[PDB]
RNA sequence: UCCAUGGAUCUCCGAUCGGGAAACCGUAUCCAAGCUCCGUGGCUAGUCUGCGCUCUUUGGACUUUGAAAACUUAGCGAACUGAAACAUCUAAGUAGCUAAAGGAAGGGAAAUCAACCGAGACCCCGUUAGUAGCGGCGAGCGAGAGCGGAUUUGGGAUUUGAAGAAAAAAAAAAAAAAUUUUUUUUAAAAAAUUUUUUUUUUUAAAAAAAAAAAAAAAAAAAAAAAAAAAAAAAAAAUUUUUU
RNA sequence: CGAUCCUUCCCAGUAAAACGCGGCGUGUUCGAAUUCUGAUCGCUUUUACGCGAGAAAGGGGGACCACCCUCUAAGCCUAAG
């Protein structure tokens, strides 16, 4: 059995902040939920991330350009 | 054996019965969770509706029947939840643990089972406190902040805590003066 | 490609409104705008469609409605008689930081007129000022609209004097509504005071005034008065209004003058546009209980050469009934084929006052043309229907049908028939003889059967040529079975008939049945 | 008059959703149960057969 | 004396304010409001005001449910005994202990039966039948469906009007067959009512003006008042009106 | 007062399955099925999300499969006997 979650950080093994993965349940559970580095996949936190990270990524990049 | 009608009973005296309504009274009814919990550990923790079961020990030439008990597999955990920022120690089956990682936390599984399914006094009110907490957090927004904005907070920040550093420095050497 | 709008629409169209179809329109729209709610509201397939999408869009954050989207959503709701759900969302808009206009208060007192609760018009009007918004023209003229449709009179005379108390200049508008009011609620010498307290404004009258007037004074049963002012009207060098000759007719059908509708019709060549629906709804009665025929063929003719279709559908079998008792035939089928050919479905009485009408004129065969194709179409066993075929129009054809050759049709039509509601005596006993004589009494015999299953009382002259008919053919252990049944039902024939069963059975060397008709005839002494 | 047939009331709120199947039919791709069971719509049957 | 109705008084335990060897001991709860009496303090000293308790009234704060035979629904659940011993089995989900609910509870309108014919929620009574089936296939245990009765019931989700270039149809012309086939041109004419008060006109008769309402209880709740004539109270010019 | 809808429900950790018991349920594991703006194909419109067509979901009927019949689970309420 396999968890699906959504990244908020970079994780070294696993992928890209944003991007959803499988862990196991316990790997989830014990350590990436309590120090918010990934959030369950369903659709609340799913928008959350996708347009909190929108609105946080457009500000990186609006600074950047310039 | 009719917990609903037991705990109807506590919930209608609690509340008060001239506040109820007819329809409001057929609708908790219908809310009011009335399955069979008979063992007293149960109802202090989230079983999701596992409970002993009583049967027989079949020997295997004679065939002999004697009694015994099926135990659920109840493990006492610590289970985070996001919208008190803490853990939750609860004593819950791996049954009930399967069903809160398919939900997507204790919180999301409080918020999606209903109030019949809860089985418990205890559960309706983790339940119903959870269910206002989010209400709460479902009236409000965060707003963000421009990178020069970030540098200027990050030194009102930095003057504040020298301001508050350099208090504390002279209120040690006024007090040894 | 497609816009947003019809896509969202077809969302809350096709799926219940659920959370998950909820996330699926708000990933959808890349912005939020007010005129995408407005497209949304405005394409709504339902009402609750766009009451669910305009709570939802205000609850979830996701925009805050302006003035212009919360007008839409009362007038609609308005205009289906939510009258509660419009004024919820209105009473809500001061704590919205959305300013009340005038105009969704005046759609709201439209609203509640229209559900005929003229009184919270009267009340919201009271309560405007009170709430602190303007009250100048247009809701003094919708609040006469709404209550004078009530008949409110005396008010009317109170409120127009509120109205020019507080320096309010009347309009035509005003005056038009006021007068409509009064000639309709019985007030001959108000609307004239009211008539000259206009002339004293000095504002034109134009042709919807002049309408008004002879509206009213056709609903007096004056026309003299009305042909004057249409004087009046001509002499004002204004274009002749297609209502105002339609209103001519109207008090034309008072009592006789068709013709005098006819002698106006040559007049719309001054004005350009003759057609309107309204006048060939309104001048078929008048000709229909006046008996008058030639003349309205040729306008029967034209309102399909141009295309048009009356208000009320159940002037066709009125004109039906009295051109038929006129004794043209021949142009009802004309008229059952512009019923055809308009939008009507023809019905069952459609069809069978026809057929009677056909049946009492030695006109049979096309009499049977018609029922081949009504048997086909199936119109008794429709059910959108409410003429349904009267007794008068299957009794005779029933009797024709069966006493003149074919009764397989024949109890094809009475079945179809029997699964609406009739079981009557006259047609069945028709069916028996018919199929006695065309030498199939075995269905004589299962409708004699339909008879005892569905409680019709069964003669006892049916039962002596249902016997006859089976021992002419040669089967007289049938002529036994049907006297069995005919003992069983409790009547008793005569010697006559029991010697010539029992011959039959003898000379058949059936000697055990003809004991038992001499073992019955003991038991009812008959010779 | 309405106690004759007590069951035309039934009947033509179901006539539109008697046509769509037995026990019930397609709609978007997947399948929905009838809006009346099958034993409530035998009785409606036998009602209407019984008279004809 | 006695009866009917309504009152006054109305010790204690069980027992619930705390303790407790049941019928005893200890108990001014606590806190806002406004009122006569009470006492003390302070002003420029008169219909002067500002501080208090005790007890009275109306509230709101803690918490006190509560008993009861059998029936009901649940949890746990024997053994003697029978099998001519005994261990599967039987006794028996009985005895017992425990919990909760109600005057009844429970069940209940088919993811049910049938067999290609059909039935039509649930429970109770009769029958099928000590049959089918289960079983050291031993001892024993033992249906269902159907049929006959009793009661006869279904309701809801749940429904919906969908407010007014080309194809087709209808008119006029044309040809042919015994009506038919083909081509050519085309704001309003519906929205229904009654009472009361005042001032006028007009031949006591009936209509004119301007003032207040009700033709709402669709939906439920709150409040005042419960039918004719007369007595008293309050307001007004004892008396009238209302109550 | 005013024509009265503004939500207990999102609905699968379920049905089934393996082992153990049992009053068809239950302990431990585990775990589906058709649509989530339906899809596919054809048509005009001549460059639609219209019009038509076909096939698509589960349970049971003494292991199991096919066909047929019948029903629609995974919390609606309900008198009397
Ligand atoms: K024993
Ligand atoms: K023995
Ligand atoms: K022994
Ligand atoms: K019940
Ligand atoms: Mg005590
Ligand atoms: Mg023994
Ligand atoms: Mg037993
Ligand atoms: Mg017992
Ligand atoms: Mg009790
Ligand atoms: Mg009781
Ligand atoms: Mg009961
Ligand atoms: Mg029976
Ligand atoms: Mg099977
Ligand atoms: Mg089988
Ligand atoms: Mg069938």
């Amino acid at each position: 059995r396999k968890l699906e979650v959504i990244l908020t950080t970079g994780i070294e093994k696993l992928g890209k902040g944003g991007e959803t993965v499988k862990v196991a349940p316990g790997y989830f559970r014990n350590h990436l939920m309590p120090k918010l580095l990934a959030v369950p996949n369903i659709d609340k936190y799913a928008h959350l991330i996708r347009e909190q990270r929108k609105m946080r990524n457009y500000e990186e990049k609006e600074e950047v350009k310039v | 054996a009719f917990r609903g009608k037991e705990m109807m009973k506590k919930l209608v005296k609690k509340v008060g019965a001239e506040t109820l309504t007819p329809e409001l009274k057929g609708k908790l009814k219908a809310c009011v969770p009335d399955s069979k919990v008979v063992m007293g550990r149960a109802k202090r923790g989230l079983y999701a509706g596992r409970h002993i079961q009583y049967g027989n020990r079949v020997s295997e030439d004679g065939g002999n029947k004697s009694r015994r008990c099926w135990k659920p597999n109840v493990q006492e955990k610590r289970l985070f939840s996001y919208i008190f920022d803490r853990h939750i120690k609860v004593k819950v089956t791996t049954h009930a643990l399967r069903c809160i990682d398919k939900a997507g936390g204790i919180d999301e599984y409080l918020l999606k089972t209903p109030y019949q399914k809860m089985d418990t006094e205890m559960g309706l009110f983790w339940k119903t406190k959870v269910e206002q907490r989010y209400a709460e957090l479902g009236q409000m927004e965060v707003a963000f902040f421009n990178a020069e904005d970030e540098a200027k907070f990050e030194q009102g920040f930095k003057d504040l805590n020298i301001a508050k550093k350099d208090a504390r420095r002279e209120a040690r050497k006024e007090a040894r003066r | 490609h497609e816009k947003l709008e019809d896509t969202i629409c077809r969302m809350m169209d096709n799926r219940e409104w659920t959370t998950r179809l909820q996330n699926s329109i708000r990933d959808l729209i890349p912005e939020w705008d007010h005129s995408l709610v407005y497209n949304v509201l405005h394409g709504a397939k339902k009402l609750d469609h766009a009451l669910q999408f305009f709570r939802w869009s205000e609850r979830s954050g996701l925009i805050r409605h302006d003035r212009d989207t919360h007008m839409k959503m009362i007038e609609m709701l308005g205009q289906g008689q939510k009258l509660n759900h419009a004024r919820c969302i209105l009473l809500d808009m001061p704590e919205k930081g959305v300013p009340w206009d005038e105009d969704m208060f005046k759609i709201l007192i439209e609203s509640y007129g229209k559900a005929g609760i003229v009184q919270e018009s009267v009340k919201i009007f009271q309560k405007m000022k009170e709430l602190g918004v303007e009250r100048t023209v247009k809701s003094y003229d919708t609040l006469f609209k709404v209550i004078l449709r009530r008949g409110r009179y005396m008010m009317a005379k109170r409120y127009f004097n509120k109205m020019v108390s507080e320096g309010v200049e009347p309009t035509r508008h005003t005056y038009n509504l006021m007068l409509w009011g009064f000639f309709l609620c019985l007030r001959l010498e108000t609307a004239l005071r009211f008539y000259d307290d206009m002339i004293s404004r000095g504002i034109s009258p134009d042709v919807v005034t002049y309408n008004t007037m002879i509206n009213g004074y056709c609903r007096f049963k004056k026309m003299d008065e009305a042909e004057k002012l249409f004087v009046e009207m001509k002499g004002k060098n204004i274009e002749p209004s297609v209502v105002s000759y339609t209103t001519m007719i109207k008090g034309y059908v008072s009592v006789e003058r068709v013709d005098d509708g006819l002698r106006i019709f040559e007049e719309m060549r001054s004005f350009g546009i003759e057609a309107n629906a309204t006048t060939y709804s309104t001048l078929l009665p008048g000709l229909c209980d006046a008996g008058k025929m030639v003349e309205a063929r040729n306008v029967l003719k034209s309102m399909m050469a141009k295309h048009i279709a009356p208000n009320d559908n159940s002037i066709f079998l009125k004109l039906l009934v009295s051109q038929s008792k006129a004794g043209d035939m021949a142009a009802a089928t004309e008229v059952l084929k512009a019923m055809a050919t308009l939008n009507v479905p023809a019905e069952a009485g459609h069809y069978g006052v026809l057929i009677e009408n056909q049946c009492k004129a030695n006109a049979y065969n096309r009499a049977i043309k018609l029922l081949d194709v009504l048997v086909e179409k199936e119109i008794i066993l429709r059910h959108q229907d409410t003429l349904e075929m009267e007794p008068s129009a299957y009794n005779p054809i029933i009797e024709y049908l069966c006493n003149n050759g074919q009764t397989s049709k024949a109890e094809v039509l009475f079945r179809q028939l029997m699964k609406r509601g009739v079981q009557d005596q006259d047609a069945l006993n028709n069916l028996i003889s018919g199929h006695a004589k065309e030498g199939n009494p075995d269905a004589s015999y299962e409708i004699l059967k339909i008879m005892s299953r569905r409680g019709v009382p069964r003669e006892a002259n049916a039962y002596e040529l249902l016997i006859k008919s089976y021992m002419s053919k040669g089967e007289p252990g049938d002529a036994k079975t049907a006297l069995d049944s005919m003992i069983e039902d409790g009547h008793v024939p005569d010697s006559t008939l029991f010697r010539s069963v029992i011959e039959s059975l003898f000379e058949d060397g059936r000697v055990q049945t003809a004991s038992r008709v001499m073992m019955i005839m003991i038991d009812k002494n008959v010779g | 008059t309405a106690v004759q047939h007590p069951w035309r009331a039934k009947l033509d709120k179901y006539r539109t959703e008697l046509t769509k199947g037995v026990w019930g039919y397609w709609e978007m791709g997947a399948w929905k149960p009838l809006g009346i069971s099958a034993r409530r719509r035998a009785m409606l049957r036998k009602e209407v057969l019984t008279a004809g």
